[PDB]
RNA sequence: CCCGGCGAGGGGAGUGAAAAAGAACCUGAAACCGUGUACGUACAAGCAGUGGGAGCACGCUUAGGCGUGUGACUGCGUACC
RNA sequence: GUAACGGGGCUAAACCAUGCACCGAAGCUGCGGCAGCGACGCGUUGUUGGGUAGGGGAGCGUUCUGUAAGCCUGCGAAGGUGUGCUGUGAGGCAUGCUGGAGGUAUCAGAAGUGCGAAUGCUGACAUAAGUAACGAUAAAGCGGGUGAAAAGCCC
């Protein structure tokens, strides 16, 4: 039985979060949690909370045991961009995109 | 279109396509290039072509057995149920009834039957003769129509 | 055993039993057709070469199906000259099954 | 449908040719023909149907006229001013196998398959080869 | 004789030209005006 | 200086072929506490090589 | 009588994009590029229905030449011989026989040589 | 009820005909960005297709072949307005 | 950069003469199909069909009006997305999934009736790129506190 958790509208570009997601795809959850603990990225903190939520979901809702679980699927989709104005020289305005991401983790036995 | 006649940006130097009016039909919110105005769509019909068409229509109704001539057609009271029963007795459903003189009882009885229409002979029109399945004419109506078309 | 015959302005090398797609013949389905002008018959090492046709050589076949082949698109386009034209085409065929080869 | 040779069922034989006294270009055309497989009824443009050919005595290949002294092989190193040249006689002295290899390469198709065809040519300067295991048949060009 | 069985006489209703609706029409692009000059222009042409 | 042609998603991916992160090869295990830690670093509970260092 | 274009425009664009399946990059994704790719594919296909007939005849001739030379005669003499023998077998069939029936091909060569002698 | 910072966000439960109707809410196209699977791709030169074409995978099944995807190799080939 | 045979190579694979073979085009012929025009058997024969500007002819589809208080549709409309079939083309038909309430034959009628370009207009989203930069080079260090977390907050 697959169990999911998501962080929707996470404040990071998908590109940055995908660097971390690729580390744990297919790993046993115990190994995934260790990898994320010693990955020095903001995205490792975000992804670790989603993985921990997916594990808690699997145990509480679906009656799984943590020992059997692997990270079966993980993917990051692009969320809505927040549009902001950045003043540049000579009265010119640039658009800043503050990109967001939707992080999905699927764990299963 | 409501708005200023100000040129949106200078002719040269901005690197944009040249603009003249915010109301240009190229622009969102701009004018319609060939904006409609109210129109009179009515056509001339030559009197003889009108009359010729009616004679063709009436002749075709006779050939198709859609013209039914009666001596009289009337109802006792202005009651829809009476006219509905009368048309049931005659095996009529979708019918134009043309009278020599339009009875008030028959007018009122026919009004709420959408399949039925009651006219005087002077108020015939080409579309109505074609549109209804059957046309019932009183003897007096036929004479007035005869006299009208000749 | 195989034989070579002409049909539909083209030539075909056939054996008994095989189905052959030809240009359309004006012959109803189910009917037999005889190809009288056989160019070659090879049984094994016995090889009869027509000059141009093998004397007494006949191929018999049954008309199995008529039909239209796959659609091909004709595209004509003259760049910068405001000219483009398209057309579809499906070629008629007759499938025949070879029933007998007789030298 | 017309027959096509299949790479994984092609029959390729081994031959050995003696270049001694043979005219370079008239030898090369026959090698090129056989490396391509133009001599086989199963010839297919996109498939290497050709044969393996050992060429012996490449240093004794012949040329007509004054070509031994006057035929020049040019190459550029890719460095500016790096145009280099060698005469036929200089090539025979330094690197005799290259004379036949260069002649044949220019007569083979250009592209991946032509390069694959060239790999079947085994050119030797002298009278001995190491391919007795392939059992090459003598071929008189 | 019904409102959906009446037809105009053959030849009585020719379709109007519609310029500038693509190659196939035969009036695409320049709309029968040719190339450039006063007569190609909107409102273009000389007086009687 | 700027591109004359838009680079493809293919070329973008090729440039990013060297961007992948490397996971920590392995964690070390403290002899006393049994805590996993980064090699040559103290544990979360302040052990290093068996000794309560902090 | 205002007409919105969306439904018909979408169908036309999708028809082109369907014909551009398998093409690289914008050529299978982007209408402007796909449309050019589909027209060019059509132009080539028209050209190559003619070229196909040339390429196959070229292949048949090359194979007949190889098979004829294995039987001791050039293509050009072989064809001349068959014509003098009144043999009307075309090159597609000759090339097929050259591959699949070597003995029958030898019989054709002997017919050709006899007509030349 | 559960994970989380007494968060954001999510998973259950429940409502409802429907919750990929959950309020960033009818439908939900395209560009654009991903995850998965099949095939190709690290000796190879160019409008990227087209004609030819092997191999592989997966379907069907007169068991002859066919279909779908991919496309080694090869002829030709300098976008559109 | 060979660089004044397209290359390899060639003493003919060069040149002159004579001859017979063959290759070679969308030319010609063969086979199948479509259409225009010329005579009418409303038979089949002759012939034609490269095209810019441009002229002529014939159509497809879209929205809206009548036909329609009809017809189709919650036993699933429009729209979306696949697949199959089909016509010379614009196109058409059928049907799986999505969708959840509309649609509309036929024959006529009317047009805001068809987009890739206009440095077109609006919105969305790419690229360069996780690149440049983070705004005075007056400058930080450590201990404790609080906190999920402290280089930046508090002491
Ligand atoms: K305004
Ligand atoms: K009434
Ligand atoms: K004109
Ligand atoms: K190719
Ligand atoms: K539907
Ligand atoms: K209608
Ligand atoms: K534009
Ligand atoms: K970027
Ligand atoms: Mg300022
Ligand atoms: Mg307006
Ligand atoms: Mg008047
Ligand atoms: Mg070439
Ligand atoms: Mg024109
Ligand atoms: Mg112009
Ligand atoms: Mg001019
Ligand atoms: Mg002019
Ligand atoms: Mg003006
Ligand atoms: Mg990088
Ligand atoms: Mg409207
Ligand atoms: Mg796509
Ligand atoms: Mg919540
Ligand atoms: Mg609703
Ligand atoms: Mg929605
Ligand atoms: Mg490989
Ligand atoms: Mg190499
Ligand atoms: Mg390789
Ligand atoms: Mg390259
Ligand atoms: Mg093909
Ligand atoms: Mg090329
Ligand atoms: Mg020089
Ligand atoms: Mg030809
Ligand atoms: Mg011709
Ligand atoms: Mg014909
Ligand atoms: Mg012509
Ligand atoms: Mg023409
Ligand atoms: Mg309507
Ligand atoms: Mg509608
Ligand atoms: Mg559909
Ligand atoms: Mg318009
Ligand atoms: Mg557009
Ligand atoms: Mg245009
Ligand atoms: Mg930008
Ligand atoms: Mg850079
Ligand atoms: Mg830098
Ligand atoms: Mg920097
Ligand atoms: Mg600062
Ligand atoms: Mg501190
Ligand atoms: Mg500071
Ligand atoms: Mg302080």
């Amino acid at each position: 039985m697959e169990t999911i958790a998501k962080h929707r509208h996470a404040r990071s570009s998908a590109q940055k979060v995908r660097l971390v997601a690729d580390l744990i795809r297919g790993k046993k959850v115990s190994q995934a949690l260790d990898i994320l603990t010693y990955t020095n990225k903001k995205a490792a903190v975000l992804v670790k909370k989603v993985l921990e939520s997916a594990i808690a979901n699997a145990e509480h809702n679906d009656g799984a045991d943590i020992d059997d679980l692997k990270v079966t699927k993980i993917f990051v989709d692009e969320g809505p961009s927040m549009k902001r104005i950045m003043p540049r020289a000579k009265g010119r305005a640039d658009r800043i995109l503050k990109r967001t991401s939707h992080i999905t983790v699927v764990v299963s036995d | 279109v409501t708005g200023s006649g100000k040129k949106p940006w200078r002719q040269k130097g901005t690197g944009r396509a040249r603009s003249g009016s915010i109301k240009s039909p190229i622009w969102r919110s701009g004018g319609v290039t060939f904006a409609a105005r109210p129109q009179d769509h009515s056509q001339k019909v030559n009197k003889k072509m009108y009359r010729g068409a009616l004679k063709s229509i009436l002749s075709e109704l006779v050939r198709q057995d859609r013209l039914i001539v009666v001596e009289k057609f009337s109802v006792e009271a202005p009651k829809t149920k009476l006219l509905a029963q009368k048309l049931k007795d005659m095996a009529l459903e979708d019918v134009l009834i043309i009278t020599g003189e339009l009875d008030e009882n028959l007018f009122l009885a026919a009004r709420n039957l959408h399949k039925v229409d009651v006219r005087d002979a002077t108020g015939i029109d080409p579309v109505s003769l074609i549109a209804f399945d059957k046309v019932v004419m009183t003897a007096d109506a036929v004479k007035q129509v005869e006299e009208m078309l000749a | 055993m195989y034989a070579v015959f002409q049909s539909g302005g083209k030539q075909h090398r056939v054996s008994e039993g095989q189905t052959v797609r030809l240009e359309k013949l004006d012959i109803a389905t189910g009917e037999t057709v005889e190809f009288a002008e056989v160019l070659m018959i090879a049984n094994g090492e016995e090889v009869k070469i027509g000059v141009p046709f093998v004397d007494g050589g006949v191929i018999k076949a049954e008309v199995v199906a008529h039909g239209r082949g796959e659609k091909v698109k004709i595209v004509k386009f003259r760049r910068r000259k405001h000219y483009r034209k398209q057309q579809g085409h499906r070629q008629w065929f007759t499938d025949v099954k070879i029933t007998g080869i007789s030298a | 449908k017309t027959f096509t040779a299949k790479p994984e069922t092609v029959k390729r034989d081994w031959y050995v040719v003696d270049a001694t006294g043979k005219t370079l270009g008239r030898l090369a055309t026959e090698l090129a023909r056989r490396l391509r497989g133009k001599h086989k009824a199963e010839y297919t443009p996109h498939v290497d149907t050709g044969d393996y050919i050992i060429v012996l005595n490449a240093d004794k290949v012949a040329v007509t006229g004054n070509k031994r002294t006057d035929k020049v092989y040019y190459h550029h190193t890719g460095h500016i001013g790096g145009i280099k040249q060698a005469t036929f006689e200089e090539m025979i002295a330094r690197r005799p196998e290259r004379v036949i290899e260069i002649a044949v390469k220019g007569m083979l198709p250009k592209g991946p398959l032509g390069r694959a065809m060239f790999r079947k040519l085994k050119v030797y300067a002298g009278n001995e080869h190491n391919h007795a295991a392939q059992q090459p048949q003598v071929l008189d060009i | 004789m019904r409102l959906n069985t009446l037809s105009p006489a053959e030849g009585s209703k020719k379709a109007g030209k519609r310029l500038g609706r693509g190659i196939g029409s035969g009036l695409g692009k320049t709309g029968g005006r040719g190339h450039k000059g006063q007569k190609s222009r909107s409102g273009g042409g000389v007086r009687r | 200086a700027v591109q004359q042609n838009k680079p493809t998603r293919s070329k973008r991916g090729m440039r990013r072929s060297h961007d992948a992160l490397t996971a920590v090869t392995s964690l070390s295990v403290d002899k006393t506490s049994g805590e996993k830690h980064l090699r040559h670093h103290i544990t979360a509970d302040g052990y290093y090589r068996g000794r309560k260092v902090i | 009588a205002r007409v919105k274009r969306g439904v018909i425009a979408r169908a036309r664009h999708k028809k082109i994009l369907k014909q551009a399946k398998g093409y690289y990059g914008a050529r299978s994704r982007v209408y402007r590029v796909a449309f050019q790719a589909v027209i060019k594919a059509g132009q080539y296909a028209y050209r190559d229905r003619r070229q196909r007939k040339r390429q196959f005849r070229q292949l048949w001739i090359a194979r007949i030449n190889a098979a004829a030379r294995q039987n001791g005669i050039s293509y050009s003499k072989f064809i001349n011989g068959l014509k003098k023998a009144s043999v009307e077998i075309d090159r597609k069939i000759l090339a097929d026989i050259a591959v699949f029936d070597k003995v029958a091909f030898t019989a054709l060569v002997e017919k050709a040589k006899a007509a030349l002698a």
